[PDB]
RNA sequence: ACUCUGGUUUCUCUUCAGAUCGCAUAAAUCUUUCGCCUUUUACUAAAGAUUUCCGUGGAGAGGAACAACUCUGAGUCUU
């Protein structure tokens, strides 16, 4: 037990791993099948799965992951050197992909789980792109392996073609993301681990080479496992391996090897029990008693196969081979996530992952005890020791080297390492460790940098949790009891620690809006503030998603503002953005950070841009990668460009509140391109101050938005739908219903399910899991994800049209609901007032 | 009242989608429990037995 | 560097501010960096740019802005800090640091305190706000702030603090938070005539477990009980001090001669035997008590032949004719009955008095009417002392410093309470918002239910 | 006599936890049963038109249904007091039990759409040259290679291990003849149509 | 024919209240 | 600050969701201050008003229908103007309010029988039956006769619209016959004639 | 057992059972009489009742 | 490749039952709402509290079976 901590000493032993995948593809399987290996006193029930690393009730309940969970674990190697595990246990679900990030930016390396039957899906794809955003490095394991035996009862040949498919899918998908090479996957290389977690098989390339070595003796698993996949043949003749079939019908070397024991030895299990499976269980020298004998199918087949492939050796070795442990792979994570950089003094400190170095950990999860009235911090160690009852300077979201308002000084109790359920307490944790923090709740909100006070003073934050997905649900919450209000306001700010994507905010006329991904993201939200929170009765409205505003035309006129000091006057004008270009400020393809000459080679370059225009880019719209582009287009012949540049700043503020919340839908100016088309600034610094200018800047950009044609943006999300061949049909009515576009419809190769990947809109995405679900009669089964924003049908600004309560009405009308009902929910006017 | 009065009924829906329910052809190989299989045989759509005798060699 | 210069002291309106509320974003609902916007008095999530308090300034044009955490002040639009004596007093309204001269002035104090409203007031007696029909809490903690050696512990921060606490301690807040809301109720500068315990009483919810609520009218002896065993167990270090400033200034030591009674109903031979069996006499057991519970006799159930319908009248001798030896009181316990008798063995410097009313008869709870005779200007407590601990004490008189009366029936009544100012000498009655001078001829005059006293 | 369900991904909303929460919901699913109020509420049930559930507020594409309530019971409902939490989407268990007995028991069933493996890429992956430098001993042998790949009992085995309850079991106890429903999953599945 | 009173909701809204009076 | 002003809010729940008053938050604060207004005019002393036997009811933009009750009535004034697509006529609980200078149907009368109307009548009803062991049946016919007319003479044109009087005076009526009846004879007649 | 006997007039609770007993009847003809064979009297699968 | 290892079945009894006692499912009583209502006896249907009944597991004790070696394993078991 002393071991594990002190295993902790050493960087190198130590690999911080995050286990991400699809929805339902073994990975609390896996963590479970690790736990009973290392643990001999916990076995999952016969039946029941273990359900271990799920501690909370809602993830037993529904089955489905919703927290990650740290598992810290010491594994023996296949040489037999005991290494130190830290293992994120993420969801698998699309809508808890914030949960993923969360334990991703503070992971070292990814096992990506992909289920041999079901194929790569949704979330799959974007975890690995995501996991490229952060370079991570990537190792694949296709679990659920007996799925092609005791399900498909492919032929092993299928069988294997079927995993190089895979495979190829995955290498393809992460060439198309990644630029560098080296991120090529294949069992030889000791990235692809094959891997069935009900049964408890963990194998490698390397590992099942091993195993022949262990059978036989003198045998090099390294140079074996290098020739047992692929094209490669094996000849007994003279016991050789070529590039070609020595017979006519001979089979490949993974077959050959890997995939016929394998399936005999299933089969063994699953048919001839009482037959022929003594026979082959003395061949194979795994010795089971009369009473193991006497086990249903599914536990003597997992029992059989735990005393064969024996330890989970293959996934410890391909963490020690491929995953970087945090002193070597220090050095990337802070290029990619340190605000500073690795070039101040503190980077370099950190780079090195020095346990004596100056303190530095960032904190990323927040987790709810049984009272749930004090969060535990969860996060990284970068540098230094943190030690149990010590006092840390916790740094905040907004925290910058000037602004020390954000930081706190907070004592630090004990302090523990989360084993899944249990935790074990010590009194320090060196650095690159997964730590559990007590005493740091209360100034701590989602992402956290923690230093230590009275030294390395010059200490920036980590770059923010930047999430994948957009929250674009939104439903207003509400205390049955406002007499009971202050509670569940308590309650929000819980969840809003709980939850990394979680964004509570109160509007104007007092509705709490709660910003969730999708509906179990929402309902498991809810379930929390009410029963382990809140304990008190809630109120929930009517769900309905986000809008964003655009323009479709430009302005008709240019359209000016004043200062109440009439001396200071704006005008400017309204157009549209280029496609791609927003999602290239989304996707942070072009930043503000860049020097003026290589943002305006982008722009003149790529989207035929005017090279003053590009130069006269002034900034970007609500965020530094808001979507909305404000240009300078002041004529230097007739307006001073040095004095307009001192009111430059202040109307770059003006501008980012004007996108911030748009006139028509108080919220989210979307893919809008904005230029000053006069500036006349008062001669005076005291005239021209920033609480003149800025109202007028909103009031300006008010003005030029309006007067072109405004549109509302609704989100779209891709839902793909993994179903069998006849509710293809049904599937494709239920989206029509819902007004949404069918894209594609392919088989999955290897496996009798279609896949169906459609467009539809979110506001008409709500129930869409649940309808498809039980008009298919549970065959076809739903993952919604945000895509992107579209126009909605309709005109914003066409007052002819009456809006009939309590009735669908139709597209054209549709944009006219979609913003007044949505003014009625802010408590604000009518109409739009286009002389405010 | 022996009988049960229609007025119990809870199947009752205006959405088409659940009034007609997409019946589950089990891998055109299950058989519900009861129904004799030659009914179910003659009954099934054979989606999957015309995917299968186009893609018999 | 424009501080001193900031065009905008004139927007600043006083009246406006309620710092009582909770120190949370009016959007986000953030407790960190909490901004009050002096022209609108409501919280924000920070001076920063691009958040809610710069939103706030360039929208509604409000341009100065206070820090809850640090006391300063900032201009948002400007963004430049502000360095002025002018504002201190609002620094003082939000954290009103006492100095030691001044706490112990507070008993010679004899000044009217003026608010910002004009409103004159006291120091200490300032009314508090009743929200959701709990005013027992609130008479419960106007009668304890009146305590000296209590208001001088709480009244400074650091007296209360620089101690150990259990990492997962939530006490700790109350004990703290009461501290606040006391030296809020002491300080003489008050924008407002009255003070807010609304975050008092959230913090007693939370850490009550849903006892107390502010929705329900709990009892004014329980909460006050409860309130002090808390405020004890939570003063100290990891482990319980002997001596917290709740047991120096309330506890006191009463002795109890426990004797089991036989079944009555037995022969007095068997009776006579059973006693000489060593299991039926009398066992002295001592204890520590907070407060002495005054049990109210009989009410007569019957109109006065003479003068019909008196309510009956009791002087305070009769009640204090308990916690001695010639006085026994035969507890009627489902179980068997016990023959307990008291006597006190030393008094606390300051004495709590909890006259048992709302009694749950066989069927229902009714409180009992009877009134209690008392002489407010003082009261001898050395005839209710044992010979053996009459020699170490010297000071057994006591003078009513606080009264909690009880006005109507147990389901819905009200709490109003008398407070005896040491500077003046005057009593004054306070119920919610309403405060007035009550002459002390008629304080005796109210069903009395919880006492206060100073032995002097 | 058996219904012949692979996985319970047919009971997503028919299931004990459905209809607990359809009970204390005071509402049904249409294939489901109809319960008396588990809390009468009647004075309850109709609340006063707030600020807050203003319908003039609320926007309308697709009712919210029963099935949605009862699927997310925290979500589209107020006051959930004693409701369950729905079973989620099990994994879509896909097994073609073999149909002919003339068929081995591994087979590329035409159910299963074919790979067509593809080469626009050639599949190339490091691997040393062919035939020169490793020789294993000759003693060296796959694991099983005089055991068959499969028996006659091997898709029986496999059929038998995606079976209704007691027919997946090698051993068990003994019920009384009184406890065994033959029926139970008759009316545990929805009503046919027609 | 059964001799009990039956409720009249839902019942003869056919006829005003002034009918069949002079 | 919490908006605790619509909870204890008296309303006419007899009436459906949309007839019945919409509390929003101006107007559950608005029928508030006229309340405490009145209130404040009267002495505590000489009177009291109490806001939990009192209703307030008001009309405006959201609120299409006026409430009120008197003399045992419950009525509700739509106005024509705003929300009312059909001015019928066959619905005799309707009272065709008219201007007395556009002489137009501007308004329309829905009337309701008052819940405590209801209650009086079946406690009279109560009463007349089990006040009656040793009483003769045509005393209590002739009691069930007069409060029947009682209530429906003033109460004509309320009872169309209630339809749970409707249910409690076929429910009253049937409690009168099985009295009777069981005075007859200690045994429940199954084809009782009406003659 | 209801036309049989009439039992359930002697505790009436008993009804509970006969309305079981006749749905388990249709749920069981329905399937029993469900291809060429026709309605009829001819079903004697009794484990339910 | 060895010496000792000592059975399993069945009939009872006595306690404990955590666990779906039971991959099944009853009734009664009581207390709340109820629906009928007119008196008990049947009841309507939900919640709550016990209880009895058809069963169950384990442990311990006492028999018979009935044999009996062994099974199995402690190990040196050996080429
Ligand atoms: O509903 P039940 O009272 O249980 O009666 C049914 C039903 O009769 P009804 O629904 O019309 O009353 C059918 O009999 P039919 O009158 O419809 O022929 C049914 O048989 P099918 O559904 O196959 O027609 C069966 O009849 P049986 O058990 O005689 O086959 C049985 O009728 P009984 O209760 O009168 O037997």
């Amino acid at each position: 037990m002393d071991f594990l901590a002190d295993l902790m000493d050493n960087s190198e032993l130590i690999r911080n791993v995050t286990l991400c995948g699809h929805l339902h593809h073994g990975k609390t399987c896996f963590v479970d099948c690790l736990i009973e290996q290392t643990h001999p006193e916990i076995r999952k029930r016969y039946d029941q799965d273990l359900c271990y690393t799920d501690i909370l009730f809602t993830e037993q309940e529904r089955g489905v992951g919703i927290k990650s969970t740290p598992v810290t674990v010491v594994l023996p190697d296949t040489k037999g050197k005991s290494y130190l595990f830290n293992i994120m246990d993420t969801p698998g679900h699309v809508n808890f992909s914030d949960e993923v990030t969360a334990g991703l930016r503070i992971s070292d390396g990814v096992v990506l789980f992909i289920d041999a039957a079901e194929g790569v899906m949704l979330n799959t794809e974007r975890l690995i792109k995501h996991a490229v955003q952060e370079r991570l490095a990537v190792t694949v394991c296709i679990n659920k392996i007996d799925r092609l035996i005791l399900e498909l009862k492919l032929p092993p040949t299928d069988a294997y073609y079927k995993l190089r498919h895979i495979v190829d899918e995955v290498n393809g998908l992460i060439s198309m993301y990644s630029t560098d090479e080296n991120l090529i996957l294949s069992p030889l290389l000791g990235n692809v681990c094959f891997s069935s977690s009900q049964y408890s098989i963990c194998f490698t390339l390397g590992s099942f080479a091993k195993i022949y070595a262990d059978t036989f003796g003198d045998i090099n698993y390294q140079e074996f496992a290098k020739r047992l996949w692929g094209d490669i043949y094996f000849n007994p003749k003279t016991r050789k391996f070529t590039k070609k079939a020595p017979t006519s019908s001979s089979q490949r070397s993974f077959v050959e090897f890997i995939l016929e024991p394998l399936y005999k030895i299933l089969a063994q299990v699953v048919g001839d029990v009482d037959t022929s499976l003594p026979r082959t269980l003395d061949e194979l020298g795994i010795h089971l008693t009369k009473e193991e004998l006497k086990l249903n199918i599914r536990p003597l087949l997992r029992l059989v196969c735990k005393k064969f492939f024996g330890e989970f050796t293959g996934f410890v070795d391909m963490c020690v081979q491929h995953i970087p442990s945090p002193k070597v792979g220090a050095k990337p994570k802070i290029e990619h996530t340190y605000t500073g950089g690795v070039d101040s003094d503190l980077g370099e400190a950190m780079s090195d992952c020095d346990p004596d170095g100056p303190l530095m950990c960032h904190t990323t999860k927040m987790y709810s005890t049984d009272d749930g009235v004090q969060f535990h911090a969860f996060g990284r160690v970068l540098s230094g020791t943190i030690h149990a009852g010590q006092p840390v300077k916790v740094l905040g979201e907004n925290y910058t080297l000037e602004d020390e308002e954000d930081s706190q000084i907070c004592t630090v109790g004990r302090l523990w390492i989360s084993v899944a359920r249990y935790h074990i307490e010590v009194n320090r944790v060196p650095a690159g460790n997964w730590v559990l923090i007590e005493g740091v709740d209360q100034p701590i909100v989602k992402t956290a940098t923690i230093t230590e006070p009275r030294g390395n003073e010059e200490a920036q934050i980590f770059r923010p949790l930047k999430f994948n997905t957009t929250s674009v649900i939104k439903i207003a919450v509400e205390p049955v009891n406002p007499s009971e209000l202050p509670k569940m306001l308590d309650g929000l700010r819980k969840v809003n620690k709980s939850y990394p994507s979680l964004t509570t905010k109160v509007e104007e006329s007092g509705e709490h809006v709660i910003l969730g991904t999708g509906e179990l993201y929402l309902d498991c939200v809810m379930h929390d503030l009410r029963k382990m929170y809140s304990e008190i009765d809630i109120k929930v409205a009517d769900p309905v998603v986000t809008f964003c505003e655009t323009v479709v035309e430009t302005s008709s006129l240019k359209c000016f503002a004043e200062t109440p000091n009439k001396k200071n006057k704006i005008t400017m004008i309204a157009e549209p953005l280029e496609k791609g270009l927003a999602e290239d400020i989304e996707n942070e393809v072009v930043q503000i950070t860049w020097n003026r000459k290589k943002l305006g080679e982008f722009f003149q370059t790529k989207y035929d841009w005017d090279l003053l225009a590009a130069r006269s880019i002034w900034a970007f719209g609500p965020d530094a990668t808001g979507p909305n582009i404000l240009v300078d287009d002041t004529l230097p012949s007739e307006v001073d460009k040095a004095l307009l540049g001192s009111v430059k700043d202040s109307i770059v503020q003006g501008f980012q509140w004007g996108t911030r919340e748009g006139p028509l839908c108080d919220e989210l100016i979307r893919n809008v391109k904005f230029k000053i088309l006069d500036a006349v600034v008062a001669q005076e610094p005291l005239h021209r101050g920033g609480g003149q200018i800025i109202p007028t800047a909103r009031r300006v950009v008010y003005s030029a938005f309006l007067m072109a044609t405004p549109r509302l943006m609704e989100p779209y999300y891709f839902v793909e739908v993994q179903a069998p061949a006849d509710c293809v049909s049904a599937v494709y009515t239920v989206l029509a219903r819902r007004r949404g576009h069918v894209t594609q419809d392919a088989p999955i190769p290897g496996s009798p399910l279609y896949t169906i990947k459609a467009f539809i809109p979110a506001i008409d995405s709500f129930g869409f899991e649940t309808d498809l679900r039980t008009h298919t009669q549970g065959q076809a089964f739903s993952l919604s994800v945000f895509h992107h924003w579209q126009i909605v049908p309709g005109d914003p600004l066409d007052k002819s049209i009456v809006i009939r309560p309590l009735e669908p009405q139709p597209a054209p009308h549709l944009a006219r609901e979609f913003m007044i009902k949505t003014r009625r929910r802010k408590g604000l006017s009518e109409d739009v007032s286009i002389s405010k | 009242v022996f009988e049960w009065d229609a007025s119990e009924d809870t199947s009752i829906d205006y959405n088409p989608l659940y009034k007609e329910r997409h019946q589950v052809q089990l891998l055109g190989r299950g058989f519900i429990a009861g129904i004799d299989l030659k009914q179910q045989k003659r009954e099934q759509s054979r989606f999957y037995g015309d995917l299968m005798e186009k893609r018999r060699t | 560097r424009r501080s001193r210069h900031c065009p905008y002291l004139d927007t600043i309106n006083r009246s406006v501010l309620d710092f009582d509320f909770e120190k949370l974003c009016s959007i986000s609902l953030s407790h960190i960096n909490a901004y009050a916007c002096l022209v609108c008095g409501k919280y924000f999530q920070g001076r920063g740019l691009k958040s809610h308090a710069y939103i706030h300034s360039v929208q509604f044009s409000h341009h100065v802005f206070l820090n809850l955490h640090t006391l300063k002040f900032y201009c948002l639009p400007d963004n430049y800090e502000i360095i002025d004596s002018s504002l201190e007093d609002i620094t003082y309204v939000l954290k009103p640091t006492f100095t030691k001269q001044q706490i112990a002035n507070l008993d010679k104090q004899a000044k009217l305190s003026r608010a910002y409203d004009g409103t004159t007031y006291l120091p200490g007696i300032v009314g508090l706000n009743n929200i959701k029909a709990n005013d027992y809490a609130n008479a419960v903690l106007q009668a304890l702030s009146n305590v000296p050696p209590l208001r001088n512990y709480f009244l400074e921060e650091d007296n209360y603090k620089n101690i150990k606490r259990p990492p997962g301690d939530i006490m700790f807040l109350l004990v703290q938070r009461f501290g606040e809301l006391m030296r809020k109720l002491w300080n003489p500068r008050n924008f407002k005539a009255h003070v807010s315990p609304h975050e008092m009483l959230q913090a007693v919810v939370l850490c009550s477990k849903k006892t107390f609520q502010i929705t329900k009218q709990g009892d004014g002896v329980d909460f006050l009980s409860w309130f002090l065993n808390a405020l004890h167990s939570a003063l100290g270090g990891t482990k319980k001090k002997k001596k917290t400033i709740v047991t120096d200034v309330f506890q006191g030591s009463m002795r109890i001669f426990t004797k089991k009674l036989p079944h009555p109903d037995l022969p007095a031979e068997e009776k006579e035997q059973l006693l000489h069996n060593d299991e039926y006499q009398e066992t002295m057991v001592e204890s520590t008590f907070m407060y002495l519970t005054l049990d109210l006799p009989t009410a007569p159930l019957y109109k006065d032949e003479k003068e019909q319908l008196i309510i009956p009248q009791v002087p305070l001798f009769n009640i204090l004719a308990k916690f001695n030896g010639i006085t026994e009181k035969e507890y009627k316990t489902y179980k068997e009955n016990f023959l307990k008798r008291f006597q006190l063995t030393k008094l606390p410097p300051y004495l709590i008095f909890c006259i048992k009313r709302f009694t749950k008869n066989n069927f229902f709870v009714e409180k009992n009417p009877t009134i209690v005779n008392f002489p407010i200007t003082n009261v001898d407590l050395r005839e209710y002392l044992s010979e053996e601990v009459q020699a170490v004490h010297k000071n057994t008189t006591y003078d009513l410093i606080a009264n909690i009366v009880h006005d109507g029936k147990p389901s819905e009544g009200s709490y109003r309470i008398h407070v005896l100012h040491h500077g003046t000498g005057k009593w004054y009655e306070l119920q919610d918002l309403q405060v007035t001078d009550i002459l002390p001829q008629m304080i005796t005059l109210s069903e009395a239910y919880i006492q206060i006293w100073k032995r002097r | 006599l058996l219904t012949d369900l692979v996985d319970d991904n047919y009971f997503y909303l028919f299931d004990l936890k459905a209809f607990f929460t359809s009970k204390a919901l005071n509402m049904a699913i249409p294939g489901g049963p109809k319960f008396e109020p588990l809390v009468r509420d009647i004075n309850l049930q109709d609340e006063d038109w707030n600020e807050f559930n203003d319908i003039n507020k609320i926007i309308i594409r697709q009712p919210i249904r029963t099935e949605y309530k009862i699927a997310f019971p925290y979500l589209y409902n107020n006051l959930p007091h004693h409701v369950h939490l729905t079973w989620y989407h099990t994994p879509n268990v896909v097994f073609i039990k073999t149909e002919d007995p003339d068929l081995p028991a591994f087979y590329f069933d035409p159910l299963i759409n074919p790979i067509s493996h593809r080469h626009s890429v050639k599949s190339q992956e490091p691997l040393p040259d062919d035939d020169e430098e490793f020789e294993l001993p000759e003693f060296v042998e796959p694991f099983l290679k005089d055991t068959p790949l499969y028996t006659d009992n091997t898709a029986n085995g496999i059929a038998l291990l995606w079976a209704p309850r007691p027919f997946n079991l090698r051993s068990g106890r003994t019920r009384r003849a009184l406890d065994i429903p033959l029926v139970k999953n008759w009316y545990r599945e929805h009503c046919p149509a027609g | 024919p059964t001799g009990e009173v039956l409720s009249l909701v839902g019942k003869l809204e056919g006829t005003r209240m002034g009918d069949k009076a002079q | 600050p919490n908006n605790e002003n619509i909870v204890g809010y008296n309303n006419k729940k007899c009436w459906p969701r949309d007839a019945r008053m919409r509390l929003m938050k101006h107007d559950v604060n608005l029928g508030r201050a006229v309340f405490w207004d009145i209130k404040n005019r009267l002495p505590r002393s000489v009177t009291t008003v109490q806001w939990e036997n009192s209703f307030v009811s008001v009309y405006s933009k959201d609120n299409p229908n006026l409430l009120f009750n008197m003399c045992g009535f419950e009525c509700r004034i739509l106005p024509k103007c705003r929300t009312s697509y059909e001015e019928f006529t066959h619905k005799d609980g309707v009272w065709n309010l008219q201007n007395e200078v556009t002489k137009e149907r501007t308004a329309q009368c829905f009337l309701r029988v008052d819940d405590e109307s209801m209650q009086r009548f079946h406690n009279r009803v109560r009463q007349i039956l089990m006040a009656s062991g040793s009483t003769t049946f045509t005393k209590i016919v002739n009691k069930w006769n007069t409060a029947l007319i009682g209530l429906m003479t003033y109460f004509r044109e309320a009872v169309v619209n209630t339809q749970e009087l409707l249910d409690l005076l076929v429910k009253c009526e049937n409690k009168i016959q099985t009295r009777i009846k069981i005075g007859l004879n200690s045994k429940m007649p199954s084809r009782f004639p009406p003659v | 057992v209801g036309q049989l006997t009439g039992m359930y007039r002697y505790k009436y609770k008993l009804m509970r059972q006969i309305r079981m007993c006749k749905d388990l009847k249709h749920l069981i003809y329905y399937r029993f009489n469900t291809g060429p064979v026709g309605k009829g009297p001819g079903c004697g699968f009794w484990a339910a009742g």
